[PDB]
């Protein structure tokens, strides 16, 4: 069957090259053109323009006609994207599409997200949310951990281990200008449960290698 | 490049309509944090995986594209392409008209005496369970504005397909000690809630 496959996510720093590839298979790739398609962050679609790959001369729109080169490998059945002296303004998501020349633009990439930022690797900070009851109603306190300053993401946390699951809330991470994400997430436990009952925070951010498990306890 | 309206609305089981209008068709919709998925090619028509609802227009000033007995799947970002390179319309949200309005939760923590200990202070205002996804959020120092060291997220649906956000102000112990009181007021729909914690505690 056809496909289009892509590479994972790259995180660049500023002036870097990065190689984006993308792998067709379920039909004869010189047979068809394969576009590529840029999108930003709350962005629309940008075309960025086309390869040959029946010749493999590439076809710039213009601006793209810089430090951007699509490349060819019908050996390996492969269309490449290269940038170099990446740039802040790079950070987005990339598609590469195979024109069907009446389709479109019928198959696409699952994209690749390349990510340019100044910012180093970092581990979160995390700290505890204890216990409030003000906002919770049924005799029930609300705590959480706050996960503060870590790049780039993904995070993971769970509670107690995974034993914990009914009554928790990880609210999206916030993108502050650092660049740096902050991260909180709260569960609701009933009142009697403290501080008889033990809740940890099983924080997890594999980018840093790091994990962190913080008991949240109850109050001064 | 091409021309869309930014924003179309309709309830479900009604019939909403994108537009898209010399030198220049597919049309392609768009889940969130997904690919582009072509939707009508040739102008009239749709590959195996569409279904009826979708029914694209030539007109030859201009295209457009009809949904018919619009659902809560449909809510999504649509795109048209023309052609001579390839063309793109530019963006286009839906969002289905169903649901009634619901009141944020809002639920303010102040900084840990660990992080305060860490030469260091955070305040942290989640709001919940709030809809439509339209909320300002306003820090206060002893009533009075704080702009600085303000984050706070664009909302985001939740599980329950309601809206949540976050918002953090970002503080130095001194800061947080000096003052009597710091408060998180969320507005939304007209509405507020004012969360307020103080350092005494």
């Amino acid at each position: 069957q056809v496909q289009l496959v892509q590479s994972g996510s790259e995180l660049k720093k500023p002036g870097a090259s990065v190689k984006v590839s993308c792998k067709a298979s379920g039909y004869t790739l010189t047979r068809y053109a394969m576009t590529w398609v840029r999108q930003a962050p709350g962005q629309g679609l940008e075309w960025m323009g086309w390869i040959n790959t029946y010749t493999g001369n590439p076809t710039y729109v213009q601006g793209f006609t810089g430090r951007f080169v699509f490349s060819l490998d019908t050996s390996v059945s492969t269309a490449f994207l290269h940038i170099t002296s990446l740039k802040a303004e790079d950070t987005a998501v990339y598609f590469c599409a195979r024109e069907g020349g009446a389709r479109g633009f019928d198959y696409w990439g699952q994209g690749t997200l390349v990510t340019v930022s100044s910012a180093s690797t970092k581990g979160p900070s995390v700290f505890p949310l204890a216990p409030s009851s003000k906002s919770t109603s049924g005799g029930t306190a609300a705590k959480g951990c706050l996960v503060k300053d870590y790049f780039p993401e993904p995070v993971t946390v769970s509670w107690n281990s995974g034993a914990l699951t009914s009554g928790v809330h990880t609210f999206p991470a916030v993108l502050q200008s650092s660049g740096l994400y902050s991260l909180s997430s709260v569960v609701t436990v009933p009142s009697s449960s403290l501080g008889t009952q033990t809740y940890i925070c099983n924080v997890n951010h594999k980018p840093s290698n790091t994990k962190v498990d913080k008991r949240v306890e109850p109050k001064s | 490049v091409l021309t869309q309206p930014p924003s179309v609305s309709g309830a479900p089981g009604q019939r909403v309509t994108i537009s898209c209008t010399s030198s220049n068709v597919h049309w392609y919709q768009q889940l969130p944090g997904t690919a582009p998925t072509l939707l009508i090619y040739v102008n009239s028509n749709r590959p195996s995986g569409v279904p009826d609802r979708f029914s694209g227009s030539k007109s030859g000033t201009s295209a457009s594209l009809a949904i018919t007995g619009l659902q809560a799947e449909d809510e999504a970002d649509y795109y048209c392409q023309s052609y001579g390179s390839a063309v793109f319309g530019g963006g286009t949200k839906l969002t289905v008209l169903g649901q009634p309005l619901a009141a944020p939760s809002v639920t303010l923590f102040p900084p840990s005496s660990e992080e305060l200990q860490a030469n260091k202070a955070t305040l942290v205002c989640l709001i919940s369970d709030f809809y439509p996804g339209a909320v300002t959020v306003a820090w206060k120092a002893d009533s009075s504005p704080v702009k600085a060291g303000v984050e706070t997220t664009t909302p985001s649906k939740q599980s329950n397909n309601k809206y949540a956000a976050s918002s953090y102000l970002s503080l130095t112990p001194e800061q947080w000690k000096s003052h009597k009181s710091y408060s998180c007021q969320v507005t939304h729909e007209g509405s507020t809630v004012e969360k307020t914690v103080a350092p005494t505690e």
